């Protein structure tokens, strides 16, 4: 183990609770004790990698299994079909166009001839007439973004240049003249752009100088009529609705922002699904956790109807007006989807058809367009493109493409849902795949993984190296979903942040000895990973539970919740976290956050024979979300804590961290990860 | 957008 600086003199005082902060130094990227740190922890990483003697055939396994063609959705602009491509393994995917859904296609920008592809597109956005798509190009390694538009007839570039884009997508008027797009100033604005024109020309539509940490999405409807700018504060599930006539303006947009703010408030989310002139209907969660569709009249907004109730089971996920005057609605019933077709102007149900464990998604489908396409994945599904024509035969839904995984039979294995107990008696859906026919003797390496957090849902898609983990190494994979994301609605994600964030860890704790008790692991046999909030997951566990597992892994996580919110974006989510400035919230942080928290679990009485499992910390050298100092002060302190402060400690699992979004670097990463698992679980290859 | 189900 390298050594590791202390500065003894670095404390804060927390309404009268000391806090040391010995490593504080690393916070700053640039320092060369920082790139020293780094430079050392990548030479114990490797060091001990080399002793993890399948990282190379996992690598190769992996490869062979992802070496097959993927066709992505494809959406419909004027008669033109687009979608994305890739081969096997392309570094980034390919954006292609064609004339027909089964003609010849042709590439229209291929990231792979920039930069090696090490980033991919991120916005691409093509105009209503077809002939012209406006897409998202990186410049460094930063969060940055320049906007070029390139001719589809013939490729050709124009001159427009819209710099200091960062998520903002292109939202294109009907008129084919120009696009709404969001940028930041040389405080995010709403602005829009001619073609043709520079930047410095581009009208500005909305800004706050009040409220600088607002930001924005925007909208245009189906009909041309009406853009709608979204207002979000931090990560709520809740926004505002602003609306803009483009019709009633007498010089269009030149003209220039008078907005009818129909909603000018937080305290709800809402997504327009379609509307007839001045009659919107909207998603909603106002008053319904689990989300509901909602008709109100712009020329009487204050009067808002229920159109699809709220279910008292399920999830609204999201709404599709598709075929003139049709709905698709996604549910996601106990974490399983469900389609439902439905009447756009009664909102009755005509047609449900349920899904297999797995998930749809990617449904891109317009309210003219009568043939609707979405994904659907799984565990052991590669990746199938259905397409459902409404007109002709709204009740089949027919493979349109279909991926194939290179010599692997799917059938050899399976995949369960099962419910699990939480030390507060709630139920916690659990997806569990492994090969048929295993016995619960408890004998099976196993790899559980969860996030926990900021409502996302967490399905159970494909990954090639899941599927080598199971085969080759003979193991049972756990998909956790536990509270504070969004499965069962807000609820479920109200009951796993704030004050409540500790049910999160308690949830996937439970969820671990659930697979214990029923004979499909053991202790010290388990995995855990996750990545971003699902990082502070794995870290929080291993604190709190470190005789249960025997190897983890946290992906770039949030480790120092002290101080998370004072670095580049960390500050929107203190609404899932709280925030240290606050005596309440502070109490709350300072129970779970990783680098606070580490102690000798041998130390505790009828515990000597416990030891933090294998670490694995990954993590970039300069990341712009998840600033990495929270992964080294979390290195610097467990490495401290329990090996460095002893002379011959009983910490003889490892702590490490790997030091680094492109195809092979992925494959290596991941690689890499179930290696070291491999070695850390005691584990053999088959 | 992913570039691979790794
Ligand atoms: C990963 O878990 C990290 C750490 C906690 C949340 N998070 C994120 O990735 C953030 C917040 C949820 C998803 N996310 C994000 O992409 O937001 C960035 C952003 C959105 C809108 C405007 C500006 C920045
Ligand atoms: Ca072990």
């Amino acid at each position: 183990y390298p050594p590791v600086r202390r500065d003894e003199t670095v404390v804060d005082d927390y309404f009268g609770v000391k806090v040391a902060d010995p490593y504080r130094w690393l916070e700053d990227p640039n320092s060369e004790e920082t790139k020293e740190f780094v430079d050392n922890q990548e030479k114990l990483a490797n060091s001990v990698l080399e002793e993890c003697e399948l990282i190379d055939k996992f690598k190769q396994k992996i490869i062979d299994f992802v070496n097959f063609p993927r066709c992505g959705v494809p959406f419909r602009r004027a008669n033109k079909y687009f979608h994305f491509y890739n081969s096997g393994l392309q570094a980034q995917n390919v954006f292609q166009m064609q004339d027909d859904l089964d003609g010849k296609p042709e590439v229209l920008y291929d990231p792979n001839l920039r930069e090696g592809g090490r980033s991919g597109l991120s916005l691409y956005s093509v105009s209503e007439d077809a002939k012209y798509f406006a897409f998202g190009i990186h410049s460094g390694l930063t969060e940055w973004v320049t906007i070029k538009i390139l001719k589809t007839e013939d490729r050709s570039y124009l001159p427009d240049t819209l710099e200091w884009v960062k998520f903002s997508p292109a939202i294109w008027t009907h008129d084919n003249k120009g696009f709404f797009y969001c940028p930041y100033p040389p405080n995010q604005e709403a602005r829009y752009h001619f073609l043709g024109t520079d930047q410095s020309e581009d009208i500005l539509l909305w800004r706050d100088l009040e409220n600088p940490a607002h930001h924005l999405k925007c909208q245009i409807t189906d009909d041309g009529k009406y853009f709608l700018l979204y207002i979000l504060d931090g990560c709520d599930d809740a926004n505002k609705v602003y609306c803009l006539d483009l019709t009633k303006l007498p010089n269009g947009l030149e003209s220039f922002a008078p907005f009818m703010k129909l909603i000018d408030s937080f305290d709800a989310s809402y997504t327009a699904i379609a509307n007839d002139g001045s009659v919107f209907t909207f998603q909603t969660n106002k008053d319904a956790p689990r989300k509901k569709l909602v008709r109100v009249d712009l020329n009487n907004p204050s009067v808002w109807t229920d159109l699809v109730p709220e279910s008292k089971k399920d999830l609204l996920e999201s709404a599709h007006a598709v075929n003139e005057n049709q709905l698709i609605l996604r549910y996601l019933s106990d974490v399983k989807h469900v389609l439902e077709i439905r009447d756009l102007e009664s909102g009755a149900l005509q047609h449900r058809l349920p899904i297999d464990i797995g998930s749809v998604d990617g449904i891109t489908a317009r309210r003219r367009d009568s043939v609707v396409f979405f994904k659907f994945t799984s565990i052991l599904t590669p990746g199938i493109v259905y397409q459902c024509d409404l007109k002709n035969d709204p009740t089949q839904l027919k493979i349109f493409r279909e991926s194939v995984v290179p010599d692997f039979d799917r059938s050899e294995f399976e995949v369960k849902q099962v419910f699990v107990p939480s030390k507060d008696g709630t139920k916690i859906p659990i997806f569990i795949a492994a090969r048929k026919g295993i016995s619960l003797d408890g004998s099976h390496p196993c790899e559980m993984h969860g996030y926990g957090g900021f409502g996302i849902n967490m399905m159970p898609t494909f990954s090639a190296s899941r599927i080598v983990f199971l085969k080759h190494l003979g193991g049972v994979f756990c998909l956790a979903n536990i509270r504070g994301g969004g499965e069962y609605g807000e609820e479920w994600h109200k009951a796993g942040f704030r004050d409540k964030k500790q049910n999160v860890f308690d949830d996937f704790i439970s969820a671990a000895e659930y697979l214990i008790s029923s004979g499909y692991t053991k202790a010290r046999r388990v995995a855990i990973e996750g990545g971003s909030n699902g990082g502070l997951l794995v870290a929080a566990c291993i604190n709190q539970r470190p005789d249960l597992f025997g190897c983890a892994e946290a992906n770039c996580g949030v480790m120092d919740m002290l101080r998370f919110h004072k670095f580049t974006l960390g500050y929107l989510w203190t609404g899932d976290y709280g925030c240290s400035d606050k005596e309440e919230e502070f109490k709350w942080l300072i129970k779970y956050s990783p680098i606070h928290n580490v102690r000798r679990p041998w130390e505790q009485p009828g515990n000597e024979e416990t030891q933090y499992p294998a670490t694995m910390i990954l993590t970039a050298d300069h990341d712009d979300r998840v600033v990495p100092l929270h992964s080294f002060k979390l290195l610097a302190t467990m490495q401290h804590v329990l090996c460095t402060s002893l002379e011959d400690s009983p910490q003889k699992n490892p702590i490490i961290a790997r030091i680094q979004r492109a195809t092979m670097t992925q494959i290596a990463e991941v690689a890499d990860r179930y290696g070291f698992m491999a070695k850390a679980l005691e584990a053999p290859w088959i | 957008n992913a570039s691979a189900p790794v």
